[PDB]
């Protein structure tokens, strides 16, 4: 097996590709003679207002973000701090695409490309996304680079609100959490021991108990404690 | 009688008063609703409404 | 505009199937490169098909992740819509207060 | 052979062996299915779709989980060969038969922990596919008698009485308790359109999660004591316009 | 440490939009794996290492060929459950109002 996999190494580099400058050119032709980058920011923002269909305007939003992320992994092209060049541009885009629509189309498309392209280093991405202040809402709703962006004291409020409002059962364990729901449970048991008819309508008092502690979310352990606690005052006459 | 028994137990004792500290500072630390101190004249007056 | 939940999920039967047919053709290719009793041109012409399908596969995995984020924002709006949005719709208000009294 | 037609022969095979089984639905809610009623090959996974092939070089018990779930969803829809009333109970009977088969054939797995995640997965399929609060209270006697099967988490031998191997942030109850707390909040928001069967469904489901968990589980006894704000003994349909101008009488 | 009003509401929006999709994240693992392996054969770097999944095997690639058929049938069957379970909550809501 080790000899035949050297055949594939020769067959990959021989005939297959030219390093793509002519095949792969999305919206940028070259870096230097085209450069015009403050004014090239507007000519891509010019046609991006007059786009109607959402498919063909998001084929463009997708191919606009792909060629940038392959461009950062290679370095020393013209200037080192090109990360602030793109991050100044995208802040103009998000404030304009919140004007014509009410969504975050340019925001969510930034998350989907930053998660999928299998050449990017993850440490380089968090250094870029921290600087843009207009996309911090979309990072906290979505994919996981907001965990490393989160403050260490602010992390102990995540560990408390996750298992309080997603995992904690919403039931009421004391007699003060529902003074209305426990007040009708006792008065229904006071009533049931003052009936002459108490063996013909047993099952008419259970179906009113289950409708009381379903409407008000009463506990099932504290409720059996209240039934055994009221029915011990009336144990001399009604124990059947 | 259910919600008067709590005003007695929460003004007098100070471990019950310290338990409701944590449940209001954990759910919002920057709290607009405030309970922070003694309220001592309201301690003696509120214990007379019990 | 707004998107309907029954069609927002109906698109993700189709957006998932247009990504499934791209994944199956690539595993067809790598089966040819693995077989021992292969030949000189069958390994050559099949690898010529490979960077074509690599570009469409990565291009369809953004759309699968973009359409997932759309439903989570859409069915957290439905979770607020439940309530008394539909309560103030009945035009029979006199009989529904005589029944409760 | 194609992997898809391997599945399609298996669903039609399970329809044969589960139809001939002579048990009712009123006898399956209370008494469990006896393990000596099926053939000895079915509890060991030597099936007629799985003998003619040799191409099962992959997992076997991760393939069974997709057959048993596609058999359930294809048993809850189709009702249009006979009259509808007997056709609703034939959906739920094929559910409870296929859910006793996961418990009985748990030694014949390749893993005695790979049935604790299959039993909670198929049980959450039943609750979503079930369409009404009237049909919920018809099925739920199945899930109250077989409650000691839920506590034996990845252990083939049963827990004794009162012991439960279920903690609230681990693989069975980590994504299910987040999902069953949505139904219990979905049913709490409509405080106008709730019938009396919607309040009985909220009781039988919340009582089920309390017995599953220990009495000392941090998400069980309302640890952060929050007084309710929804204790409302009020009807909006009994109220017209909320008048505050004729303050005459006592 | 300070806690500001805007730094508290960045906690609560992470709490709302936190989902646990187990069949969806299992399928994106397979899409993430195959796009790594075939992203190296275009360059040529394939070696007997543990950074990728498998190198080249008629038995091990045939494992991923049937693990892509099983993980697709599970996501397709978990999207037909969400269609049904929101369909008959609307009719039950309407047959109470009507």
């Amino acid at each position: 097996m080790a000899e035949q996999t050297l055949l594939s190494k020769l067959n990959a580099l021989s005939q297959k590709v030219i390093p793509p400058a002519s095949p792969s050119q999305a919206s940028i032709l070259t870096e230097e003679v085209i450069r015009n980058w403050p004014e090239r920011s507007k000519t891509l923002c010019s046609d991006f207002t007059a786009l109607e269909s959402n498919d063909e305007k998001e084929d463009w939003l997708r191919t606009l973000f792909i060629e940038l992320f392959d461009f950062i992994n290679k370095n020393d092209e013209n200037s080192p701090l090109k990360l602030s060049d793109v991050a100044s541009f995208t802040n103009e885009l998000v404030n304009h695409e919140r004007q014509v629509s009410q969504a975050s189309i340019v925001g969510k498309m930034f998350i989907a490309v930053s998660s999928t392209v299998p050449n990017i280093n993850d440490l380089t991405t968090i250094s870029l996304c921290k600087l843009i202040p207009s996309l911090h809402e979309e990072l906290f709703k979505f994919s996981w680079i907001s965990s490393k962006l989160l403050n260490k004291e602010q992390t102990t409020l995540l560990r408390h609100l996750l298992k309080k409002s997603k995992y904690e059962l919403k039931k009421y364990n004391l007699l003060v959490e529902n003074s209305v729901g426990y007040g009708q449970l006792v008065a229904l048991l006071i009533l049931a021991y003052y009936d002459p008819d108490n063996f013909s309508k047993v099952s008419a008092y259970l179906k009113e108990i289950y409708h009381i502690m379903g409407k008000y979310s009463l506990d099932s352990i504290r409720t059996l404690d209240v039934i055994l606690n009221v029915s011990s005052q009336f144990i001399t006459e009604g124990y059947k | 009688c259910f919600t008067t028994n709590l005003i007695r137990n929460l003004i007098s004792s100070d471990e019950t008063r310290n338990f409701y500290k944590s449940c209001y500072l954990r759910e919002n630390p920057l709290s607009d609703i405030d309970f922070e101190n003694l309220d001592e004249v309201n301690k003696k007056r509120g214990l007379n409404l019990c | 505009e707004g998107r309907t939940y029954f069609e927002s999920l109906c698109e993700e039967e189709q957006s998932l199937q247009e990504s499934q047919t791209h994944l199956l053709n690539i595993l067809d290719i790598l089966s040819v490169l693995a077989d021992p009793r292969s030949s000189d041109d069958l390994l050559t012409e099949s690898l010529k098909k490979l960077p074509d399908l690599h570009r469409e596969l990565i291009n369809s995995s953004i759309r699968l992740r973009y359409d997932k984020y759309q439903t989570r924002e859409a069915q957290l709006l439905e979770d607020t819509k439940t309530g008394r949005d539909v309560a103030a719709g009945v035009q029979n208000p006199k009989s529904i207060s005589e029944y409760y009294s | 052979s194609n992997t898809e037609e391997l599945i399609q022969n298996s669903i039609g095979f399970l329809q044969k062996t589960f139809k001939a089984l002579p048990v009712s639905f009123d006898s399956i809610r209370h008494e469990p299915l006896p393990s000596s009623m099926l053939h000895a090959s079915v509890l060991n996974f030597e099936w007629e779709p799985l003998e003619k092939n040799i191409s099962a070089i992959h997992d076997r018990d991760s393939l069974i989980d997709i057959i048993l779930k596609r058999f359930i969803i294809d048993s809850m829809t189709n009702a249009i060969e006979d009259e509808e009333e007997n056709n609703l109970e034939k959906g739920l009977l094929n559910s409870c038969i296929g859910l006793d088969f996961v418990y009985n054939s748990r030694f014949n797995r390749s893993n005695p922990a790979s049935w604790g995640n299959t039993f909670f997965e198929l049980f959450s399929t039943i609750i979503d596919l079930l369409n009404s609060p009237s049909t919920f209270l018809k099925f739920w006697p199945y899930a109250e008698s077989r409650i000691e099967w839920f506590k034996m988490n990845t252990s083939v031998e049963p827990v004794s009485l009162g012991e439960s191997n279920l903690i609230s942030y681990k693989q069975p109850l980590y994504e299910k308790l987040r999902h069953w707390n949505d139904i219990l909040a979905k049913l709490e928001n409509n405080d106008i359109l709730n019938t009396v069967k919607h309040y009985n469904m909220k009781y039988k489901l919340e009582n089920f999660l309390s017995e599953l968990l220990p009495i000392n589980e941090e998400s069980n006894f309302n640890r952060s004591a929050s007084i309710s704000a929804l204790q409302e003994s009020d009807n909006e349909w009994n109220r017209s316009a909320r008048e505050r101008e004729s303050n005459r009488s006592s | 440490m300070p806690l500001s009003q805007k730094q508290i509401d960045q906690v609560r929006t992470k709490v709302h939009y936190s989902e646990v999709d187990t069949p969806f994240n299992k399928y994106l693992d397979i899409l993430g794996k195959v796009t790594k392996l075939t992203g190296s054969i275009i360059n040529g770097t394939l070696s007997n290492d543990d950074s990728k999944i498998e190198k080249l095997t008629e038995q091990n690639i045939s494992q991923l060929k049937e693990s892509a058929h099983l993980r697709f049938l599970d996501l397709q069957s978990s999207i037909d459950t969400k269609k049904v379970a929101d369909e008959n909550w609307e009719t039950c809501q309407q047959e109470t109002l009507a």
